[PDB]
């Protein structure tokens, strides 16, 4: 539900498409708001 | 800024005036069934 693995197609992000897609969660809220230096790569935050 | 947004407008022209842009690093290509059906372990070709 969690709790599963596959390696390569991986979730991290993906979601269900359903019958009809615009679905989603009502939990859209997992962080507090917190702000820092410009990143526009995963990989650019991870030098810093 | 503008660098970047000549970049844009760079890769969409070239790739038309060149052709090509099937590159990447490595193995991606030959041998046995088309596309990236693995997904994990498989290991040597019955797709390749």
């Amino acid at each position: 539900s969690e709790k599963d693995v596959q390696l390569m197609a991986e979730v991290v992000d993906l979601a269900t498409g359903e019958k009809q897609v615009l679905n989603d969660i009502r939990g859209r809220y997992e962080c507090y708001t917190d702000v820092g230096p410009s990143f526009q790569s995963m990989k650019q935050q991870n030098r810093a | 800024l503008n660098m970047r947004a000549d970049l844009e407008t760079y890769v969409f022209q070239d790739n038309l005036a060149t052709a090509m842009r099937r590159d990447g690093e490595i193995y991606q290509s030959i041998v046995n069934d088309i596309y990236d059906v693995p997904r994990n372990v498989t290991i040597t070709l019955e797709d390749g």
